[PDB]
């Protein structure tokens, strides 16, 4: 079991913070917002770094490329901006999403960025010209989630219909779909870092470990709460190997991967943890919470 | 095609049915069997204009449109004994007070 | 004992209703949502109809937009769509009830007169509660409740 | 069969039986087939029957209903003789 323990708070918005990512070098923290801000903290002490400004409503998600010298934003005003983190110059504005766009991922080459908009499509965008490659709208309902896997050559999406989507990244074409018995929106899905499997999130108070290679479900994680909003998990393995998830009772929650156990609730956050973070490299999690809290937390682990 | 009337004489109103195609004489039949009166004693008006016995009521101006069960047309009434003709009379209802200042 | 949450079951099956507002008022559609709660929807000008998608087994009530007076649908309360058969979707006739004189004049009257003003209006105290007492979806939850 | 309402001021209307029956007060009277009514102006009672004959007409009739139409200087004493009438 890990020991996670609050180190920082960072106060930098004045709303809803709607997403955390730590840059794979390890060394930033970039935090989206309903204020129509992201900014970058330094991942080790929380240090403000910068504000990046742009986008005229608020933003749902950010996402690094693999060099960090690149983030991605998702907003409410349709468009996704690619920005040059040491400028903070909005490189690319990606048009063509006709509502909201709620998520945002590189793929491993950072030559591509797929999204997801609450118009129920799954786009794939050039990161060098900003054109819109491919779109995907097989959902049937506002996706939550897009997510790359190890060699870019899958993407999954998750979305209210109640299925997970994998697509072939290099033709667009659906591959297979992920349902257990019921249909609950599905409000969160991801690649492992190993690959093997997907992790997704259901509105039914229930993430899910599946073996998408054999359609199978592995493990299930319950006791957090989430029926309303689409909260990010995600797997943590720099020591132990933890599921991590925010909950509407306002706590994280660490599960043991193997055994579902409950191992950890950090207390702390007065409302729906809405967003959780893995540092690529050190046991450090960040965790951010919507309107009645607006902060960020960093919490260390010895495991 | 209904229609609703008011069949009016003095201070005697009757609330009553009919159809566009039913004739005045009709009319007269339903007076008669409320009033005790035959059709030969009686005469039908709409407005000054004396309606003949075999003119139905829609071509007499009594359509659905215009007689409708919550505003029904108004049929004058009078009565008739041998040689002597009483004249159409029709007493108005009473009129509402001032509208409150509140409305 | 527990009395029953008049809601929308969450049934996920699509059905396709036509909203056909055969009254003269300006309708406020309301949707009940999975927790009961009214929800307001767009309104229908009178004379007109709509083309809208909604699940089967949801629960929908229709009231006059500006005053909140209860209308009928399908002669009743209550509007619940089904599954559509042969490609033909549901209609929703949405009417005036008969109200009561009684009510009616209420309606005239509330429309007529500030509700400040109701007290300044010479009539029993009982027709002021009567005038204040203003139409509420909530009334209509609550008796269907008891009904059921 | 009909039966007579009397208007305060003399005015008699003559109504089916079953449209009079829709007000309990009116058949608590009944209980002659004629009511006189002690207050109510020939004005009120002419429009209450008006109120009989399209609610017994449009009842559960499956149709589109128009509006009962009430003018303001009537509404105040045509709410009066409803509440009465319990109609
Ligand atoms: C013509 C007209 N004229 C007369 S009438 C009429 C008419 C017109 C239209 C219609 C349409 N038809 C209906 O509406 C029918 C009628 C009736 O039958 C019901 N119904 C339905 O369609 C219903 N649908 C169904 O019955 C089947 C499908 C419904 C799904 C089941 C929902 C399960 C319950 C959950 C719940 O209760 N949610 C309530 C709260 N949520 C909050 C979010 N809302 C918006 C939303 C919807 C979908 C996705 C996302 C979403 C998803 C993910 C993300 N992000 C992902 C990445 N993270 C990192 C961050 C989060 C974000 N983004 C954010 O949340 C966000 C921020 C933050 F994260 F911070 F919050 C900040 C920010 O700046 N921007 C965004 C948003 C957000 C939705 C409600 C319903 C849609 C009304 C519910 C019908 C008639
Ligand atoms: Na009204």
């Amino acid at each position: 079991k890990p020991n996670y323990a609050l180190k920082f708070t960072l106060a930098g918005h004045t709303k809803a913070v709607s997403s955390v990512k730590f840059s794979p070098n390890g060394e930033w923290l970039a935090s989206s917002s309903a204020d129509k801000l992201i900014k970058i903290w330094g991942a080790y002490d929380g240090k403000f770094e910068k504000t990046i400004s742009g986008h005229k409503l608020g933003i749902s998600d950010v996402a690094w490329s693999s060099d960090s010298n690149l983030l991605v934003s998702a907003s409410d005003d349709k468009t996704l901006k690619i920005w040059d983190v040491s400028s903070g110059k909005c490189l690319k504005t990606l048009k063509g999403h006709s509502n909201y766009v709620f998520c945002c991922n590189f793929n491993p080459q950072s030559n591509l960025i797929v999204s997801g908009s609450f118009d129920e499509s799954v786009r794939i965008w050039d990161v060098k010209t900003g054109k819109c490659l491919k779109t995907l709208p097989a959902h049937s309902d506002p996706v939550s989630a897009v997510h790359f896997n190890r060699d870019g050559s899958l993407i999954v999406s998750s979305s209210y219909d109640g299925l997970c989507r994998i697509w072939d990244t290099a033709s667009g074409q659906c591959l297979k779909t992920l349902i257990d018995d019921d249909n609950p929106p599905v409000s969160f899905v991801k690649f492992s870092p190993n690959g093997k499997y997907i992790l997704a999130a259901t509105l039914d108070n229930t993430l899910k470990l599946w073996d998408y290679s054999k359609g199978k479900c592995l493990k299930t994680y319950t006791g957090h709460k989430n029926e309303k909003y689409c909260i990010f998990a995600n797997f943590s393995v720099t020591g132990g190997k933890w599921i991590v998830s925010g909950s509407e009772d306002n706590l994280v929650y660490i599960w043991n991967l193997q055994t579902k156990e409950i191992v950890q609730k950090l207390q702390g956050h007065t409302d729906v943890v809405i967003s959780t973070a893995c540092h690529p490299t050190e046991n450090i999690i960040a965790s951010a919470a919507l309107e009645n809290d607006k902060t960020i937390k960093l919490w260390k682990s010895d495991c | 095609m209904d229609v609703f009337l008011m069949i009016r004489r003095h201070k005697t109103t009757i609330f009553t049915d009919a159809k566009e195609s039913s004739t005045v004489f009709e009319l007269k039949r339903i007076v008669e069997g409320i009033l005790k009166r035959p059709p030969d004693e009686q005469r039908l008006y709409k407005d000054d204009q004396l309606l003949d016995d075999g003119k139905t009521l829609g071509e007499c101006g009594f359509t659905s449109q215009t007689a409708r069960p919550q505003a029904p047309a108004t049929v004058g009434l009078a009565f008739r004994a041998d040689d002597t003709f009483e004249a159409l009379c029709i007493e108005p209802f009473s009129s509402p007070p001032e509208l409150p200042d509140v409305m | 004992r527990p009395r029953p949450v008049l809601r929308s079951v969450n049934s996920r099956e699509p059905s396709q209703v036509i909203f056909c507002n055969r009254s003269p008022r300006v309708v406020l559609p309301v949707w009940l949502n999975f927790d009961g709660e009214p929800q307001p929807y767009p309104t229908l000008p009178p004379g007109t109809g709509r083309r809208i998608h909604s699940y089967r087994g949801h629960l929908w009530l229709f009231r006059d937009a500006g005053t909140h007076d209860g209308l009928l649908v399908n002669q009743t309360e209550l509007f619940v769509p089904s599954l559509n058969v042969d490609g033909q979707p549901i209609f929703a006739n949405i009417t005036l009830p008969v109200y009561t004189l009684k009510e009616r004049c209420l309606q005239v009257v509330r429309s007529l007169v500030k509700p400040e003003n109701y007290r300044r209006l010479d009539i029993v105290r009982s027709l002021y509660e009567d005038l204040e007492d203003h139409p509420n979806v909530q009334k209509d939850l609550e008796r269907l409740t008891q009904e059921r | 069969m009909y039966v007579k309402l009397i208007s305060s001021d003399g005015h008699e209307f003559i109504v089916k039986r079953e449209h009079a029956l829709t007000s309990g007060t009116i058949k608590a009277m009944l209980s002659t087939n004629e009511v006189n009514f002690r207050e109510i102006p020939s004005h009120v009672l002419s429009k209450v029957c008006m109120y009989f004959t399209y609610k017994v007409r449009y009842t559960n009739s499956s149709t589109e209903i128009p509006e009962f139409p009430i003018a303001p200087e009537i509404a105040l004493e045509l709410l009066m003789a409803a509440n009465f009438l319990d109609c």
